RNA sequence: UUUGCUCCACACAAUAUAGAUGGAUACGAAUAAGGCGUCCUUGUGGCGUCGCUGAACCAUAGCAGGCUAGCAACGGUGCACUUGGCGGAAAGGCCUUGGGUGCUUGCUGGCGAAUUGCAAUGUCAUUUUGCGUGGGGAUAAAUCAUUUGUAUACGACUUAGA
RNA sequence: GCAGUCAAGCGUUCAUAGCGACAUUGCUCGGCUCUUCCUAUCAUACCGAAGCAGAAUUCGGUAA
RNA sequence: AAGCUCGUAUCAGUUUUAUGAAUGUAAGAAUGAAGAGCUUUUAGUGGGCCAUUUUUGGUAAGCAGAACUGGCGAUGCGGGAUGAACCGAACGUAGAGUUAAGGUGCCGGAAUACACGCUCAUCAGACACCACAAAAGGUGUUAGUUCAUCUAGACAGCCGGACGGUGGCCAUGGAAGUCGGAAUCCGCUAAGGAGUGUGUAACAACUCACCGGCCGAAUGAACUA
RNA sequence: GAAAUUGUUGAAAGGGAAGGGCAUUUGAUCAGACAGGCCAGCAUCAGUUUUGGUGGCAGGAUAAAUCCAUAGGAAUGUAGCUUGCCUCGGUAAGUAUUAUAGCCUGUGGGAAUACUGCCAGCUGGGACUGAGGACUGCGACGUAAGUCAAGGAUGCUGGCAUAAUGGUUAUAUGCCGCCCGUCUUGAAA
């Protein structure tokens, strides 16, 4: 007794367990013999319609993501446990995030694509943002110090407790509008970010940090070798 | 002392004698105090009278040792 | 063993303390509990206070000058705990109680005198670690007694004088313990050893 | 299930030193010293390597182990209390009547006078604890800063300062007036 | 204090049915007479027999095989309650089977208020390999080089008055 | 505070013996109800 | 009051004892901690040691403790004179300055004990007194009666008067 | 309250030997005066909830 | 009480075996006893209350009728603190030993025994066919049982994704998942509900359920005691 | 010239009852024997009983164990060996069946002891009791005569010889103890 009661809930979606992980196990292994080459992507973070943009970019080649430890034991961890010959040389190289790309295409077409592909995204924690920004010292606006104020709407008064408590910025509301008194800096150019700093830049809708999706290693079926390519 | 776990009697006797915990026991003040009470218990009345006389003599020399410093 | 027996009723347990004093008497042994205030009971404060308080609620309805005399003083507070523990309406009782003496704090000639304890009523031993007890000094105060402070004051000062006495003592002891050690290995000595002493 | 050994690890940084006999704790370091009695708690401290401290409960029920973790928390709070310090920023808001907060020193008590709260002739006197220092925020309107070493001193004084300004027999929704802890933090940010 | 008994019975040899199946079981009791009575009580429940229909053929004290080696026992117990009867598995670290069932009976009375007449000891087994020992309070003592103190010791007084103010060091 | 009245733990002899009669009444009911 | 009353000394009777019969032998605090010894950076400090019972420690040998001969050492102790300091919680006692004075079983000698008949508490304690002694010391109030009226059923109270 | 709807389980196995809680759905001898006590408090004291703008109030908590 | 026989084989609140549809018989079965039968006549006596076990009826619940059985009555004593029916107990006067029921902190005679456990109670509990308020509530605590996850990384914790058809249809001033009425479907994945709550007039924004990233051993749910 | 009831004198007791029973202290008072009595101590005995010490056996798996000899195993893994990264050598992650710790299981051997039961085994301590009164009996030892613990206590020794036993009595103390008679009823009341 005297234990934490788990927050009881009535939502439609349920857990997956080992069933889904075995499906991804079988899908990776059955995609290995079919497709020629395997690219292991170190895509740190991705907006979901960007991945759907990647799926709609080519339907032929298959992209399977998911748990690292599912992909490790599907491809092969060591010398003894391996699907195909010298396949474990790349599983030792994939460290962080999910991404893995089966392909039946040209090598230089793929590496041309991912070097040419870069999209504007939100600035992240532990990465520097290339903007030095201060919020104006009158009424704070929805876009917030990026566009002319006459083309902008003032922020919703309902999210001011989020600004004061969670984002730390000193706010008070006067006649339905959020107001600060002095100009307040949040980030400066070439400087490492905190969690809350990225959340202020997110809330003001500022997407001023580029995202280039990267790959680290590369496989060949017939040559029985693993190639390593450092592009960003 | 160093004893491996679950040691049978012979192993206990091996490490018992090798570490010499019996002599380390007899060296301690605690065994000397136990032996002290046992010595006083089995004292004869005449031997107890010897203690009477010897404590009188020891008292004399000790009282002379004091009242000097 | 002695004519009188002075108990240091500190960190004790009223009950087990009284019960070990009670019979002690009936058997004709003179006894004098001291440092009563510092005495102990058993159970989160409030607990006891609430307890006593209900006792402090019992009075001879029609004439409350006649009913249960409610005593505050830690002494009396612990004389009633020992009283009702002895056929105190008979003669053999009155005669018993009469050789009992409770003192809140330690006055003379008890001060300058050895003072024992009662293991079987020692809170430290009896109680289980981490279990609220309720000192006696508190309960008393928070119910009527009004000399908590004084005693305190008069107690601190009673120790000092005590300390110093000691100091002087530890010294004279050392001196004797050193001389003795120097009397070792002297026929006589040597011998005694063989006869433990 | 009555644990045989339960231990926590109090991590000691470079600047501070921890001296413990029985259950009284020194935290001597850069900003100053802090002391705390813990003889109510019944634990055992162990210094392993002059930079890590091991609290210990042997033969403890769920109630005794629940005490075991709170020692680690309190001693650590003294450590961060000396290394980083504590800084509580209180912002006071008013609708009509300007709240007038000042520091007075009558008989060496260092009181905080809270005047004119909601148009009130009563002059609220808040005692200042030994080890908490009060300054006002420059260039920011209506802000009082509470800073010191102990968490209890700073936070209880912050609680006192906002419980004297109770909106009495009125609305909560309509009357905003009061003093409020806007930010709980440290003196030295890193 | 207990004793283990092998008690056998084979419902008295009559005409047309010679030498029946000799039903053997191990019974924990204090003496031989109680063991015999408990055996008949169990036989009436395991199948439809009676005390008068059979005979005790052999009663034998089963001494413990190695009363010097500390074992890790697992005891399957079932017992009548305030409600219906129910199974229970308690794990006991002890030297002998007699001593382990002893600690069980006192624990069953202490935590479940079941007397001697309620408890049906099903099976006492040695758990040979550790990390198969299920209960955590037993696995608590199976750690490597276990060094634990006994803080706060009581000193048992022989008299009423002491002259020390006792020191509960260890 | 004004400490309110405490319930007794002295069971009077009328209560104690009446407890026994009520108990044996519950038996005679339970033996009859067992048959149905 | 025919020196009545108190206080010191020894003296005889009595009267009792909820119960002497070697010694009530003084740190404080903590208990998941302490005591003592030593040392130093003087500290909630290092190093050593102790407890696990007062089963201790101090006192303890002499006709219920006599009489004497010594030897060794400047000790131990009793008694009464005595310099102070200390003690207010019921202090009523604690240490100390010295002179005298017996005794000492520290060690060694010489006398005396018995017949209390094989045991009979075998009386050695401490109160409360009274009668005697031989020395000090100290020189009353209260009640009734009268009055008073701040009091008053009567008592009681407050007063007043050589 | 009666009847039904669910229905944790138990029924000698067990839902088709049966009992079955909270809900829910069906229409419908009296009085004068004093002392003491109880709280199950009308007021006075302090609080919590309430479209509680203020005032006024409603419910609730501690409280004899 | 008196007389006359046999002092016996005259029997018994009992068991066994057999005969039978808890009661019926017989025994050259057992065990127990020396107090048996027959006349004659002479006092007192002619209520019941309590409880246990069978059994038939009953009901919110108590219960009501028989039979048989104890107890009290004509009976002291030990115990249950106290006492009409509760536990013990073959009453001359004494001595010694041992016990019954009940007990062993002190009152109070006898262990502040020993051993394993459980309990902290804002008036605990010592109580008793474990009977009444009693079915439950509780983030008190200790044991269990049955299903679950888990080094293909368990629970907790932050960090991120949490998608496009799609602002699905009616609704209506304005309802984009989140005032409401009905299905509640497809695709894309590692996974994302015609949407779990906060929110705006409407959107937005946040949240979780679902995944994924570091973190590295246990944890989760439903019941029983 | 009784008792009720009262006075005086002497003793004693008395904190919201008294008188009563068992036992004793205390105070008061009294009886004999002394023309062998009162109280005791020790020894050896007998009956009932309580409490220790020590020896011999016998039973079970002819204890089980331990211990020893042999054959296999895994470990909370032992020495060694390999490896990682550091405060110099500690730790950690593999091997390694014990090598420079040990443990478990199996087979065999020769023992001890616990527990249980018996001895018409021995040897102590303590308590209460001594009834009967020439001899018969049953016995034991003794070569026999005789002796004895065998059909119930004798032997030795001491104090006192009266208030020292004990009694009566007033009180104290521990424990117990409804107010009798009647009449009711199943009882109490």
């Amino acid at each position: 007794r005297s234990k934490r009661s788990k927050l009881v809930t009535l939502a439609q979606t349920d857990k997956k367990g080992r069933e889904n992980k075995e499906r991804i196990f079988d899908e990776v292994r059955e995609a290995l013999d079919t497709y020629r080459y395997v690219w292991v992507l170190h895509l740190d973070d991705v907006r979901t319609p960007v991945l759907q943009e990647i799926r709609t970019s080519w339907a032929g080649s298959k992209l399977i993501m998911g748990k690292r430890k599912v992909l490790q034991k599907a491809l092969g961890e060591k010398r003894e446990e391996e699907y195909k010959e010298n396949l474990y040389q790349l599983s030792k190289l994939c460290s962080g995030v999910t991404g893995l790309l089966f392909t039946d295409e040209d090598v230089n077409t793929v590496k041309e694509y991912f070097k040419s592909y870069v999209r504007s995204d939100y600035s992240r924690p532990n990465t520097k943002a290339p903007l030095t920004f201060t919020i104006p010292e009158g009424i704070v606006y929805s876009r917030g110090g990026q566009i002319p104020a006459e083309e902008d709407v003032p922020m919703i008064h309902s999210l001011e407790p989020t600004m004061r408590n969670k984002f730390e910025i000193p706010t008070k509301i006067k006649a339905g509008k959020i107001t600060i008194d002095s100009p307040y800096l949040v980030c400066t150019e070439g400087e490492k970010l905190d969690v809350r700093q990225a959340l202020i830049l997110k809330q003001f809708g500022i997407a001023a940090s580029e995202f280039k999706v990267k790959v680290s290693a590369y496989y060949d079926n017939d040559s029985s070798t693993v190639e390593s390519t450092n592009i960003n | 002392f160093a004893l491996p776990r679950g040691a049978r009697t012979a192993t206990v006797s091996k490490k018992w004698a090798a570490a010499a915990v019996c002599e380390k026991w007899a060296a301690s003040s605690w065994a000397k105090k136990i032996a002290q009470r046992e010595r006083r218990a089995a004292l004869t009345d005449f031997e107890r009278f010897q203690v009477m006389v010897l404590r009188k003599q020891k008292r004399y020399t000790v009282k002379k040792a004091l009242a000097k410093a | 063993v002695e004519p009188v027996v002075v108990i240091d009723g500190k960190g004790h347990l009223v009950g087990r303390l009284a019960s070990v004093v009670a019979k002690q008497l009936l058997n004709g042994q003179k006894i004098v509990v001291v440092r009563a205030e510092e005495l102990n009971i058993s159970g989160e404060f409030f607990r006891n206070k609430l307890k006593y308080h209900d006792f402090l609620r019992k009075a001879t309805a029609f004439n409350k000058t006649r009913g249960p005399f409610h005593f505050r003083a830690p002494s009396r507070i612990f004389y009633k705990a020992l009283r009702g523990m002895v056929s105190h309406k008979t003669a053999r009782g009155k005669a018993a109680l009469e050789r009992l003496k409770v003192f809140e704090g330690i006055p003379p000639p008890y001060d300058k005198k050895k003072r024992v304890v009662v293991p079987q009523a020692l809170r430290v031993l009896r109680l289980k670690p981490g279990r609220k007890y309720t000192t006696l000094g508190k309960l008393s105060t928070s119910v009527g007694w009004k000399y908590e402070d004084v005693v305190a004051k008069l107690e601190a000062k009673r120790k000092v004088s005590s300390a110093e006495y000691y100091a002087k003592k530890r010294a004279f002891t050392k001196k004797v313990a050193s001389a003795n050690a120097t009397a070792a290995e002297s026929d006589v000595a040597k011998q005694l050893a063989a006869l433990g002493y | 299930m009555k644990y045989i050994q339960t231990e926590q690890q109090i991590e000691v940084p470079e600047g501070v030193t921890v001296s413990i006999k029985s259950r009284i704790v020194k935290v001597v370091g850069p900003r100053g010293t802090l002391t705390k009695n813990l003889k109510h708690i019944d634990v055992t401290f162990t210094k392993v390597n002059n930079q890590l401290i091991k609290v210990a409960v042997h033969n403890g029920g769920r109630k005794h182990v629940a005490a075991l973790r709170t020692v680690k928390s309190l001693v650590d709070n003294m450590i961060t209390g000396v290394t980083k310090g504590y800084k509580y920023k209180m912002r006071y808001v008013y609708a009509h009547f300007p709240i007038n907060v000042n520091i007075v020193e009558k008989d060496g008590a260092k009181f905080i006078e809270v005047r004119n709260f909601l148009g009130d002739k009563k002059i609220r006197n808040v005692p200042v604890r030994d080890g908490v220092t009060i300054e006002f925020s420059t260039n920011v309107k209506d802000e009082i800063v509470l800073s010191g070493n102990s968490v209890e001193d700073v936070s209880q004084n912050a609680a006192d300062l906002q419980q004297i300004c109770r909106v009495r027999n009125k609305d909560i929704r309509k009357f905003l007036d009061g003093i409020y802890v806007s930010h709980k933090g440290f003196i030295t940010e890193d | 204090h207990f004793k283990e008994y092998q008690v056998i019975g084979r419902r008295l040899p009559t005409e047309s049915v010679p030498e029946p199946k000799l039903f053997r079981m191990r019974i924990f009791a204090s003496n031989e007479v109680i063991a015999k009575s408990r055996y008949w009580y169990f036989l009436q429940k395991l199948h439809k027999v009676k005390k008068a229909s059979g005979e005790i053929v052999s009663i034998n004290q089963i001494n413990e095989a190695h009363p010097t080696k500390v074992k890790n026992f697992g005891v399957w117990v079932r017992y009548d309650s305030r409600s219906g009867t129910h199974n229970m598995y308690k794990e006991i670290r002890d030297v002998s089977r007699v001593a382990a069932v002893e600690t069980l009976y006192q624990d069953m009375a202490a935590r479940h208020r079941a007397r001697f007449r309620s408890i049906h000891i099903l099976k006492v087994a040695e758990i040979e390999k550790t990390a198969d020992v299920k209960r955590q309070y037993v696995k608590q003592f199976l750690t490597k080089d276990l060094k634990f103190p006994l803080p706060h010791r009581v000193q048992k007084s022989t008299k009423t008055f002491s002259y020390k103010r006792p020191s509960t060091f260890y | 505070m004004r400490v309110r009245k405490r319930q007794s733990r002295r069971t009077s002899t009328k209560l104690k013996e009446g407890i026994k009669k009520k108990a044996s009444a519950h038996r005679k009911k339970e033996k009859k109800m067992a048959k149905k």
